[PDB]
């Protein structure tokens, strides 16, 4: 199905350069892709809605009253 | 379809929404319905139309049998073997046709848990009162009876149960 | 697979480049029917190591009982071609 | 100085390992030499018998028929009634049964008093 | 042509088969065939009926 | 394989083979060909460090402490050459191989293709049908009283001779028949 | 009973395959653990994300398997990872193919291991569970990470070290065109499924900065 | 977490038992007790059989984004007002359990700082 | 019923009165008539039964069993053809004579309106059977084993006729009609609990029972192709036949008196099935497996409930086929190797491709892979004893595994491997065996797809 | 059609251990007074295209550079075709 | 017989076996495709200790994980129809205790 690559015993074997840009080409791919979500939607990685401080939440609207009341 | 009874087998209107395209894109799910319509729907009905015309040139009929009641094994002697032998035919009947109404009742079930989607466990609690009943009554009937049952033995289960029914009405009307 | 059918030739040419870069053995002197333990003055340890780099440089691990009775290269390689059946 | 290697009876001694092979003598030897004898013989008969152009069947083979043999039918001759045959007869015959049997009726019988009660919820169970 | 072939007689004729089968035997017993209602929004209509499903509460929208 | 064994190991067989073991592992634990070489070469400087060793008693005391402490340290998943008795294809095509027997079965219209391999067949079967009548004879003759002292067979020593017992093992099936 | 099964199964599964010799082996303790993941998916009660980890899984595993195996037919039927040396020039896109395998089932973010594998180890920190489960979790997670770096740097990066005769070869369009296909799929099928499926669970819309990253500081 | 090291080291009382929330009334606070609203009907809510534990007080937002997602069906990517609605809609629900966590935290510590008071006036 | 037992009787003169040539050809094609017109006999009503004369009456737990009887005689034939070439005609012919009156013992058993008239019968199928055990045996162990396989059924059968005619004195009557419509309870007594041994350990004993199935392998080893596929199909049917039919006298005792040989029959079949994995000969442990196979059915029986009398209907047809393809099997290697040892020879799928096939589907139905009648039979069992207790999973789990284990160490054993090197004549498998493999197997496969044909009559 | 065209093999005078972590090697040894007797052998596997090695991190970022000039240019476009 | 020599040229090469040998009493229960006792690079009760107490700790570890579980700062969900009673479960023609929520 392919072309004819013989052995080389103890150099590098024979490379076509389609295989090279091929792969090239995937990696370049991943990497795009990767860059162009990371850029779009950044939410799924470093999130999206701040947690908050439960220590900053004053005791108004917390329900608490000054130990005296009840 | 005529081909069953709509009343045994109950099926909800079946309301369906209409298309409501909010986008200028075509979808390909209406293309592929259409495609397929046109080239499987189509030669199916022709098919089946020259197959329907042909068993109309030709029509005869076939008729459901009808079996009359004879006496059970209550009115039955002790040693009439004849009288008990045909009150233990008509037992087996009976048994098979209330095997048969459990098999309803049970797709009735499976149709309403697959229908419903996710609302199942509310929308389907008039089928699984009528199963529970059904599943009673035929528990009561003919379980416990061994691989050699018959209505002797289902009678005999039955005088058992009213027995203790009786003492236990009684009991609690005299306290 | 894909692999090649290797010849007697291939198989002798292999036996002689890997005894050429042990540099324990000069490589004018070796010849195909030369003794290793008198002919080239090597111990029963440099015999063993040749064995194990014909070993390495072919794939397959000769036994043991069989490997220290290969007293010349032409021995390992009609032993390699036996196993391996090479007609020519 | 090294941690020592224990055999077992799963994990027998390396033959490296055995100081069996260490004390060499001369009549250990004598034995290998008429083992290897006896091995060659047989060897050699079957080679023998092998590579005959005219045997078209199976060589017999006497080992595999006393193999076989002893193993069905040269038990009951040589059984004996002992104090151990006994008793592991007995045990590894009639303990299972009435272990089983003790098992199955403490749970029949608690079935049973759970459905004389009436406190089992027995529904739905039509098929048995 | 012979992927032409291939799907007339390895995808066609399988698939009238089992359209006429399902269409005209198997969906003449009841319960065969059950399918999971479609679900229902608010705004949507109905084709059968032609009823509008009302919207819902107005709800107070905020970010 | 080919060897018929000897009656024992001596014990120069002995350290070799206690020799090429211990490379062998040391290759399995030292991946890298440098690193390798490094430690190989310092095996074999501890391992000539006795080479000149006189008496037999301490000599045995030797080759018996490098048994534990290889055995301690073995590499316990070594490398295994693929068709070896441990190599993840070891007997990968023994379900290829098919006896020459076999062709005697194939039908006449079977036998009609393939015509010049059936009569070399022939000239072989007739080849060993007389060689073998000469090699009992060669077997019978040349045997030693109370049988084979060892399993080492002769060679063939006249003209028209061949080796006795050769039938079995110049017709093995193929390292890869299919 | 499902969770601790889940649990000890991938740590022990990854355990094993922190040190094995045969990229084989490697893969299949490596599957064994991501089904250990997907049994501890399903001890706390999240079965469709369990099913997603499953349909992501099947693809970057497969394309592993598949990258191995060509290796192994490369090199004369050779398994142990001592062997294969450097092949990172010799076979390029069995190379890059691997690389970007192994960075899916590591949860690299957008690829097709994330969008299951981050949302397993978001829900595991935040359910009633047990610590010992959501601890042997994280370990599993960064072994995962550590065998596929093994996988990598043991097969591509050294010096070769396969008997001489070279008979490296790639340009086979079978062999090229099933890795290519299924690399494609590794990369966006995990984005396309996760943005087509109806949402069939609540979401974990808020948590700690340091709880929602985990799962990248463990790999 | 720290609250987990915080009950788990320290006093065990001290902290909220999350399978017995909420341990006190809940017009123990402030008399006012303003009450939650619930937007879709049980009809709606139900014709839609979105799930059982997706039932919850956001399901008016998780109802449009199936409008949207069944209606702009070919570019999935059509809508993400409505997914960015219920997600802040989720989240507001945590903060309020958040909430809900730490004032029962805060009134268990009032009430033991209360009965220690009462119980050092009593053996004064 | 006269319909098929007439030409079954007919079968006879046409043996005797044929060529030295062709009595084969005419036994086969007149026994395979035979059962294309017994085929007819499937034809059922969920009422009672078909009740043809006073004499003979049908059911749809007698009717698959007739089938298999009717069946079976054509697939004898075809085994035995082959080692009794070198037997005189008439010797030939007094082989054939006695497969053909154990076929017409056979079809008058399973119809046996009256106890007496199926007792009778019932051990008239022994005298047949005896004779071909120890006349056409090949080893000189075979007379030992024709007299365990003889003593035996006697010591279980003489009690139950004893039994018998006590009922007779006081019922009046033992046709099976009238004992089913008059049947009342046995009240516990030591004169009622002697009364159920001896109506069940006569069946019991030819099931056979763990601990009474000695005889077994006996009989199955040093039998003929033949006699073996009888026995083994059939003959072992008879004892659950039985038991179905006279269970219904026996109620309620049966509750009472079913622990002894429930435990038994549970335990037995782990015995049984562990004693098939250390296993030198093939024959011994197909007989092995046959005895679980049986002590299953047995617990089915003893259970008594609807789904365990389906169960132990479904398992007994299926084992008995797939019990004669296994001994075929066995007797195809056996013919070439003149051994019966399972290690000799070896990697026999490399020589006998198709044979090595027809092995891995005798071992996949014999390992109960769905969804096969054998599982089917399982299944209903595993389920009527779950219903009976909860415990009982854990030994059928346990028989299961080991099922598995020890049919696929016979096909691995046999097939699998490296051939042995100094066998040599071993030829191409003939299409005669062939044919009875493909015999054997085609009705497994079909009855997998109608299997209320072998439910028996509780369906 | 095979591999069959008579491959040659390469001088064994071409492999020498200068250039090679080799050299490390046989000064270690030659501090404790050791050669090794096959350094020469391996040479061929630091000698041609196995020269150069790369790093597990440079592995990683195998397309890096195309894949950051493709998406910058794509997020420019975007740019200049939201903002008209 | 899985540890008898493998080169050795058996007659029997796939049971390693030679004809005319004695033969093992349970020669069928060591066939290289069941049990076999070759000796291991580590001693058997070591690695039996080492798995039995691996095993105990996973075991009383998770034992201990689920005395201590772990969970969130946060309260039981919230439900709005009595906690979902009508589509759960059902009984409409009770009207069960109703439960309203906290809005804080
Ligand atoms: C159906 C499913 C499967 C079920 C079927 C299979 C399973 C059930 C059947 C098989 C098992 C049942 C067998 C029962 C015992 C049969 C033994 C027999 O026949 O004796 C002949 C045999 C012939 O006697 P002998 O030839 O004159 O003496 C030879 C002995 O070496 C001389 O030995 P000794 O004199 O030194 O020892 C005698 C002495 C010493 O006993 C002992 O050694 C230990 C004590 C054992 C029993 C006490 C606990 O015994 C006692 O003091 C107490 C005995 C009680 O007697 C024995 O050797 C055995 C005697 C002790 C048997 C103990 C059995 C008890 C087990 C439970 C019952
Ligand atoms: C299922 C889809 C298929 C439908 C298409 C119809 C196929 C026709 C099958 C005819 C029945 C098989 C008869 C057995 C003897 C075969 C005769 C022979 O000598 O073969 C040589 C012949 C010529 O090749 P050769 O070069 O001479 O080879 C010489 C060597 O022997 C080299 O031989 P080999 O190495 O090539 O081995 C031959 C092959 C074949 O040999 C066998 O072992 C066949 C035995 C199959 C099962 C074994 C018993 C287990 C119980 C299952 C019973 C199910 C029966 C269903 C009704 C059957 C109606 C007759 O062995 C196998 O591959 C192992 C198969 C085991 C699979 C286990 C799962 C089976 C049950 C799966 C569910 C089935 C129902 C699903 C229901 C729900 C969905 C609709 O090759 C074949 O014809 C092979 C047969 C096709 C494979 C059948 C495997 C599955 C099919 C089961 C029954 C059909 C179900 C229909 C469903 C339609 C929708
Ligand atoms: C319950 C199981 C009881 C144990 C089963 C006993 C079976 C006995 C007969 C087995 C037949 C012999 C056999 O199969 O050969 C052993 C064969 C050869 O050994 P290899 O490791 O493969 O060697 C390869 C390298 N040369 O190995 C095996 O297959 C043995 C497998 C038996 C497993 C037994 C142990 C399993 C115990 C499981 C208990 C835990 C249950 C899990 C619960 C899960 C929680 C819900
Ligand atoms: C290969 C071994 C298999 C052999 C098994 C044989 C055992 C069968 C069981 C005992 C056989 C005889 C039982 C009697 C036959 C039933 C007839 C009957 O029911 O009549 C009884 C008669 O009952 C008896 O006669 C029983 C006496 C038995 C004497 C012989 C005992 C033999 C051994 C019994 C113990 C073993 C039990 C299990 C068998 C183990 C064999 C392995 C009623 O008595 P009536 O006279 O009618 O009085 C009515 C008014 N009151
Ligand atoms: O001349 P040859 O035929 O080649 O014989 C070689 C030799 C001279 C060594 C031999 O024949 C001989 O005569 N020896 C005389 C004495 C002797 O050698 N005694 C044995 C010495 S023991 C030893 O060498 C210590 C070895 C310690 C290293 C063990 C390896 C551990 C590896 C652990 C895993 C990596």
């Amino acid at each position: 199905g392919g072309v004819h690559i013989e052995p080389r015993y103890r150099q590098f074997p024979q490379l076509t350069r389609s295989q090279l840009i091929q792969a090239e080409f995937f990696s370049a791919t991943m990497w795009f892709w990767i860059l162009w979500r990371f850029w779009h939607d950044s939410d799924a990685v470093l999130g999206h809605f701040p947690y908050p401080d439960p220590s900053q939440w004053t005791d108004e609207e917390l329900g608490i009253l000054p130990d005296d009341e009840d | 379809p005529d081909s069953w009874d709509k009343d045994v087998y109950p099926e909800p209107p079946r309301r369906t929404p209409a298309p409501a395209p909010q986008t200028s894109l075509p979808n390909p799910v209406t293309y592929l319905t259409k495609i397929f319509d046109l080239l499987v729907d189509r030669p199916v009905t022709l098919a089946r139309e020259f197959i329907e015309q042909q068993h109309a040139k030709n029509r005869y009929y076939y008729y459901h049998r009808e079996f009359r009641r004879v006496p059970d094994i209550t009115e039955c002697e002790e040693k009439d073997i004849l009288c008990m032998f045909e009150a233990e035919m008509q037992w087996r009947r009976d048994y098979k046709v209330d095997q048969e109404i459990v098999n309803i009742i049970q797709e009735r079930l499976k149709a309403c848990q697959q229908r419903e989607g996710e609302s199942y466990r509310q929308n389907c609690a008039k089928e699984l009162e009528q199963f529970t009943q059904v599943s009673k009554a035929f528990q009561d009937r003919y379980s416990d009876l061994g691989a050699h049952y018959s209505a002797r033995k289902c009678l005999a289960k039955q005088k058992q149960r009213m027995l203790a029914e009786r003492k236990a009405a009684k009991e609690a009307a005299a306290a | 697979s894909d692999a090649p059918p290797l010849t007697l030739e291939a198989i002798k040419d292999r036996v002689l480049y890997v005894l050429k870069l042990y540099d324990k053995i000069d490589p004018e002197k070796l010849s195909v029917n030369s003794h290793f333990m008198k002919d080239l003055g090597l111990d029963s340890l440099d015999q063993v190591e040749i064995i194990m780099a014909m070993e390495d440089e072919f794939g397959f691990e000769i036994p043991d009982i069989d490997a220290e009775k290969l007293m010349c290269p032409q021995e390992i390689v009609d032993y390699i071609a036996d196993k391996k059946d090479v007609y020519e | 100085s090294f941690p020592k290697y224990k055999p077992s009876r799963l994990a027998t001694l390396p033959a490296t390992l055995d100081p069996a092979e260490y004390d060499i003598s001369p009549e250990t030897r004598k034995a290998q030499a008429e083992r290897l004898a006896i091995r060659s013989r047989l060897k050699r008969e079957y080679l023998l018998q092998y590579n005959d152009p005219n045997r078209l069947g199976v060589i017999e083979d006497p080992a595999l028929i006393r193999w076989t043999y002893a193993r069905s039918a040269n038990i009951y001759p040589n059984f004996r009634p002992t104090p151990k045959t006994s008793l592991l007869g007995a045990l590894f015959g009639i303990g299972p049964l009435f272990f089983w049997y003790y098992v199955f009726k403490t749970d029949r019988d608690k079935k049973e008093k759970l459905i004389q009660e009436g406190k089992l919820d027995q529904t739905f169970n039509i098929s048995y | 042509y012979r992927h032409s072939i291939f799907a007339v007689t390895h995808v066609l004729i399988p698939v009238w088969i089992i359209h006429y089968y399902l269409k005209y035997h198997v969906t003449a017993k009841p319960y065969t065939v059950v399918e999971r209602k479609p679900r229902i929004f608010p705004g949507d209509t109905i084709l059968e009926t032609g009823e509008v499903i009302p919207l819902m509460k107005e709800f107070p929208d905020q970010h | 394989a080919f060897s018929a064994p000897a009656a024992y190991l001596t014990h120069q067989q002995k350290v070799l083979r206690l020799y090429k073991r211990a490379l062998r592992h040391l290759e399995s634990w030292c991946v890298h060909r440098d690193k390798y070489r490094y430690f190989a070469c310092l095996m074999r400087a501890r391992f000539d460090e006795h080479k000149n060793e006189k008496d037999m008693v301490k000599a045995t005391q030797l080759l018996r402490q490098a048994e534990e402490e290889f055995w301690y340290g073995q590499h316990p998943q070594p490398y295994i050459f693929p068709e070896s008795p441990g190599g993840t294809s070891y007997e990968r095509y023994e379900c290829y191989k098919v006896p020459e027997w076999c062709l005697d079965d194939w039908h006449p219209s079977e036998k009609a293709m393939y015509p010049d391999y059936f009569a070399k067949r022939e000239q072989w079967k007739r080849l060993r049908r007389e060689s073998w009548e000469r090699e009992v004879k060669q077997l019978q003759e040349e045997t030693p009283p109370g049988g084979p002292r060892t399993e080492a067979l002769p060679p063939a020593r006249k003209e028209g001779d061949l080796p006795p017992l050769w039938w079995h093992i110049v017709t093995r099936p193929r390292e890869r028949p299919m | 009973m499902t969770l601790c099964l889940g649990a000890i199964t991938t740590l022990f599964t990854a355990l094993c395959a922190i040190t094995q010799n045969d990229i084989k082996k490697i893969v299949a303790f490596s599957t064994s653990s991501q089904l250990g993941l997907m049994m501890v998916t399903i001890g706390i009660n999240q079965p469709h994300l369990a099913f997603l980890h499953i349909c992501m899984h099947a693809f970057f595993k497969a394309m592993l398997f598949m990258c191995s195996g060509s290796i192994i037919h490369s090199l004369n039927d050779e398994q142990d990872i001592r062997k294969m040396g450097g092949l990172y020039k010799a076979m390029p896109f069995t190379t890059t193919a691997l690389i970007i395998g192994s960075l899916a089932l590591t949860g690299m973010p957008y690829l097709t291991g994330f969008y299951s594998k981050d949302l397993i180890i978001e829900a595991v920190n935040m359910s009633y569970t047990n610590a010992w489960a959501l601890l042997m979790t994280l370990i599993a997670t960064s072994l995962t990470a550590a065998y596929s770096t093994r996988i990598i740097f043991f097969a591509f990066l050294g010096k070769p070290r396969f008997p001489p005769l070279v008979l490296i070869n790639e340009n086979n369009p079978l062999l090229i065109n099933s890795i290519k296909r299924l690399l494609i799929g590794s990369i966006f099928a995990g984005f396309i499924i996760s943005n087509n499926i109806p949402p069939m669970t609540v979401p974990n819309t808020t948590m700690p900065l340091y709880m929602k990253m985990t799962a990248l500081i463990v790999t | 977490g720290a609250h987990l090291a915080r009950r788990y080291l320290g006093d065990a009382s001290k902290e909220p038992d999350p399978l017995r929330m909420p341990t006190f009334p809940p017009d123990y606070g402030f008399p006012e007790r303003k009450e939650r609203e619930m937007v879709a009907t049980q009809q709606e809510m139900n014709d839609a059989q979105l799930m059982l534990q997706q039932r919850d007080y956001c399901a008016h937002y998780l109802i449009q984004l199936l409008k949207c997602k069944r209606d702009s069906f070919p570019n999935f990517l059509a809508c993400k007002h409505e997914q960015h609605d219920w997600d802040y809609c989720e989240h507001l629900d945590y903060v309020k359990r958040m909430k809900e966590f730490e004032r029962e935290r805060r009134l268990l510590q009032r009430k033991k700082r209360r009965e220690q008071r009462e119980a050092e006036m009593a053996r004064g | 019923m006269l319909k098929i037992i007439i030409p079954t009787t007919m079968l006879l003169p046409m043996t005797w009165m044929s060529k030295h040539n062709m009595i084969w050809i005419n036994a086969t094609v007149h026994s395979l008539l035979i059962s294309l017109i017994s085929l007819s006999l499937l034809n059922q009503l969920g009422e009672n039964s078909l009740n043809f004369s006073l004499t003979f009456f049908s059911d749809s737990l007698s009717a698959p069993l007739l089938v298999l009887t009717t069946w079976l005689l054509p697939l004898m034939l075809m085994a035995s053809q082959s080692h009794l070439s070198k037997e005189t005609t008439t010797r030939k012919k007094l082989y054939i004579t006695m497969l053909i009156l154990l076929q017409l013992f056979l079809i008058m058993t399973f119809t046996a309106t009256e106890l007496i008239l199926f007792y009778i019968l019932f051990e008239a199928t022994l005298v047949p059977t005896l004779i071909i055990i120890t006349r056409w045996g090949n080893q000189t162990e075979r007379l030992n084993a024709g007299l365990y396989f003889l003593f035996y059924t006697l010591a279980g059968s003489l009690p139950l006729l004893v039994a018998l005619v006590y009922i007779q004195n006081t019922t009046g009557s033992l046709n099976f009609l009238i004992i089913h419509y008059w049947s009342h309870p046995l009240s516990n007594s030591w004169s009622n609990i002697f009364m159920w041994l001896a109506c069940i350990m006569a069946f019991m004993v030819k099931m056979p029972l763990y601990g009474l199935h000695l005889w077994l392998p006996k009989a199955h080893v040093e039998a003929p192709i033949a006699g073996s596929m009888v026995l083994a199909a059939v003959l072992l049917k008879l004892g659950g036949y039985g038991m179905m039919r006279i269970t219904t006298i026996l109620n309620p005792l049966t509750n009472y008196m079913a622990y002894p040989f429930l435990m038994l029959s549970m335990w037995g079949m782990i015995m049984t099935s562990s004693i098939c994995l250390r296993q030198t000969d093939l024959k011994s442990l197909i007989a092995y497996s046959s005895v679980s196979h049986m002590a299953l059915v047995i617990v089915a029986i003893m259970i008594q409930t609807p789904w365990s009398f389906m169960g132990a209907t479904a398992l007994m047809i299926a084992h008995g086929l797939t019990s004669s393809m296994l001994f075929c099997l066995a007797n195809t290697n056996y013919e070439r190797v003149h051994s019966r040892t399972m290690i000799l020879a070896r990697g026999l799928q490399t020589l006998l491709p198709l044979m090595a096939t027809w092995w891995l589907v005798a071992s996949l139905t014999n390992l109960a892979l769905p969804p096969s009648i054998n599982l089917i039979g399982e299944l209903f069992i595993i389920t009527a004893s779950f219903s009976w207790s909860n415990i009982t999973i854990i030994l059928m789990g346990m028989n299961m595994m080991i099922t598995a284990l020890y049919s696929l160490y016979m096909l691995i054993t046999t097939q699998r491997g490296k051939y042995t090197h100094h066998i040599n004549n071993i030829k191409p498998s003939f299409t005669r065996e062939n044919a009875l493999m493909a015999l054997h197997i085609l009705p497994l496969l079909l009855l997998t797809l109608n299997p209320k044909m072998i439910l028996g009559p509780l369906y | 059609e095979h591999g069959h065209s008579k491959m040659e093999l390469p001088d064994y005078k071409q492999w020498k251990i200068e250039g090679t972590p080799l050299e490390t090697v046989q000064e270690k040894l030659a501090a404790r007074g050791l050669r090794d007797p096959w350094g020469r052998n391996e040479a061929w596997r630091y000698s041609g295209g196995f020269a150069n090695n790369v790093s597990f991190v440079g592995a990683l970022l195998k397309g890096f550079k195309w894949g950051f000039a493709a998406f910058v240019v794509a997020v420019g476009a975007e740019y200049y075709l939201e903002s008209q | 017989q899985q540890e008898r020599d493998p080169w050795y040229d058996w007659d029997h090469p796939d049971l390693r076996l030679n004809w005319g040998e004695p033969i093992h009493w349970d020669l069928d229960m060591y066939i290289r495709n069941r049990v076999d006792t070759s000796p291991t690079p580590v001693s058997w009760n070591t690695m039996c200790k080492h798995l039995f107490g691996f095993v105990a700790f996973m075991l009383f570890m998770f034992w201990v994980g689920e005395i201590y579980p772990s969970y969130q700062p946060v309260g039981p969900k919230q439900y709005p129809y009595n906690d979902l009673y009508l589509e759960r479960g059902g009984d409409p023609t009770k009207e069960p205790e109703p439960v309203v929520h906290y809005e804080i």
